[PDB]
RNA sequence: UCCGGCUCUACCUGGCUGGAGGGCAGUGAGAAAAUGUUGUGGUUAGCGGAAAUGGCUUGGGAUGGCCUGCCGUAGACGGUGAGAGCCCGGUACGUGAAAACCCGACGUCUGUCUUGAUGGUGUUCCCGAGUAGCAGCGGGCCCGUGGAAUCUGCUGUGAAUCUGCCGGGACCACCCGGUAAGCCUGAAUACUUCCCAGUGACCGAUAGCGGAUUAGUACCGUGAGGGAAUGGUGAAAAGUACCCCGGGAGGGGAGUGAAAGAGUACCUGAAACCGUGCGCUUACAAUCCGUCAGAGCCCUCGACGUGUCGUGGGGUGAUGGCGUGCCU
RNA sequence: GGCGUCUGGGGGGAACGCGGGGAAGUGAAACAUCUCAGUACCCGUAGGAAGAGAAAACAAAAUGUGAUUCCGUGAGUAGUGG
């Protein structure tokens, strides 16, 4: 097993913490992980992209001149693409990037992402950020100072913890989720993670059974 | 808009920083203020005068209203329930200006 | 549950109808309006909101760099003389409605039950008629008439009321299911002229709405209708006083500006195109316009020795050889 | 029918809805059936949603389900089709 010290915001020690092989220690896969966060930053890529095409351009309906005589070249509407002012050809149009990640893979990308971290000793756990209904960054960053030295920081903790993630959350570097929704990208870009006791259980619980 | 006409300020960021003067205008439209003895151009007119030198606008995110003792401050606004009147004061000392 | 009056009439006994305790619901499809009181319930204005005049340096200017601190439920986004959490609007967060409107709640009020239900026994009546069904022609159902049910329009014909009728893919029997020809019915669903707040591995002025600009304008067309182009000085107009040339335009000095190689023709300011100046070349020559060799001239970099030589570089090109554009 | 009075309508609106009417280019390498397509367009009508809706339904012998609508499947299947 892999064992996590957990810790107080005055130094102390509540205890430890169980990690499983299963989650904490297995193999890191880098093309399962790369698909998993492509997928993830291509479902957060909203397709706001448009265009018009000659159809949708305003006008263009009849035959500017007549096919022949002019000198002109041949034409059928003032809203072709080579015309100014014309339809986009093969333009961006609006469309989902939502790839439909099989979820054995993004679990095990997650794990693999939390084993990399737990291996290099960069899972740490806490009871609470801060105390009770007094939110100070102060705090949260004095804390967060002892637990790592690092930029990069991912904050699990329950939906109920307003107050630590209140404290925590103007901190530059930092980013707060609860463990239901954790992911291989923010625990990429995180340096380190800290879990609370009961989001780091809830993990376990839930990815145990 | 924390800046009023008459009240005496302080620049901090300008040509013409550590200069106080008298707020002599206020452009709210333009988040601009006009004081006494800073951002002076030399315009020229068609006269006498001719390079006559008078003093220009200045944002008033460049100033800094004066406290009674000398200081700058920024602006905070109590309200005064004895008057319902919501009243200046000084960030500093709390005082009102 | 109680009372009263009728219950043709008075008399005993069987139904109805008013009043009273009470429920049961209600502005609902299930009947309908009005009425108030009232919700830190909401919307329609907003307000507050921490923390650096910090030092040094560069700079026209600090919002840059280096170093100091500080706040942070606020390091969102913009602005401010250049990348600002601490200068500003603000943000997190918290407050705020006289009046109107919308949601509620409480009740007045309205309706209904309240003379009521309970559970049983055997026959007649009723259970939606020009309907169903049938036929003809059609429509639409996966089904293009096919063996073609179901549904459905028109035209004819035209029944049965429960041992009745319809459907169960011709049809018949049995069985099953249902009970047409009468009505209502919220939610899940679709959409956005418009309003508010936001987002973008969307465009960024020949793009993106046609329309950043006078935009459905100018303009075209009798008309329906078609349908453009036109953004950026600068941080601040400080937008060049004054003198000189000039009719003016435009310019030169001077000044402003950090910069006028920012002068309302203005950020940067490419190319085509147009010039001016310098070098070389060219007026006995037959040229896909160049390439290879290359005289001479000019420039340049080094060396030595003092101008000839080189591991040279470039521009020109006399002259000779070769040489029939690109695309389709 | 006339007179009087009262209540209402009339028109507009980008999209969505319901009911009706209903093309052709096209595709079929021709074309008429067919398709395009019940599209475009048109008409009549609304409502904030509409329509539908409380079985004369499905089903298949399972002691079956139990209004309607919508989504996904069933399935590009069964079938239909010069």
């Amino acid at each position: 097993t892999l064992k996590v010290d957990v810790k107080t915001p005055a130094g102390k020690t509540d205890g430890s913490v169980e990690l499983p092989a299963e989650l904490f220690d297995v193999e890191p896969n880098i093309a399962l992980m790369h698909q998993v966060v492509t997928a993830q930053l291509a479902a957060k890529r909203q397709g706001t992209h448009s265009t018009k095409t000659r159809g949708e351009v305003s006008g263009g309906g009849k035959k500017p001149y007549r096919q022949k005589g002019t000198g002109r070249a041949r034409q059928g509407s003032t809203r072709a693409p080579q015309f100014t002012g014309g339809g986009t050809v093969h333009g961006p149009k609006p469309r989902d990037y939502s790839q439909r990640t099989p979820k054995k893979m993004i679990a095990a990308a997650l794990r693999g992402a939390l084993s990399d971290r737990a291996r290099n000793d960069r899972i740490h756990a806490v009871t609470e950020l801060v105390e009770g209904q007094t939110p100070s960054t102060k705090s949260a960053k004095t804390f967060l100072g002892t637990l790592t030295e690092n930029k990069k920081v991912l904050v699990v903790i329950g939906r109920t913890d307003e107050v630590g993630a209140k404290s925590v959350r103007n901190l530059p570097g930092v980013h707060v989720i609860s463990p239901d929704q954790l992911n291989t990208y923010d625990v990429l870009n995180a340096d380190d993670v800290v879990f609370s006791v009961e989001a780091l259980n809830a993990y376990i619980s839930a990815n145990s059974k | 808009m924390k800046v009023h006409k008459g009240d005496t300020v302080l620049v901090i960021s300008g040509k013409d920083k550590g200069a106080k003067g008298k707020v002599l205008v206020a452009y709210p439209d333009r988040n601009k203020v006009l004081v006494e003895g800073v951002n002076r151009i030399k315009k020229h007119t068609a006269v006498s005068g001719g390079i006559v030198t008078q003093e220009a606008p200045i944002h008033v995110s460049n100033v800094m209203v004066v406290d009674s003792d000398g200081k700058p401050t920024r602006v905070g606004y109590r309200i005064d329930d004895e008057t319902g009147k919501k009243v200046r004061i000084a960030k500093t000392n709390g005082k009102d200006i």
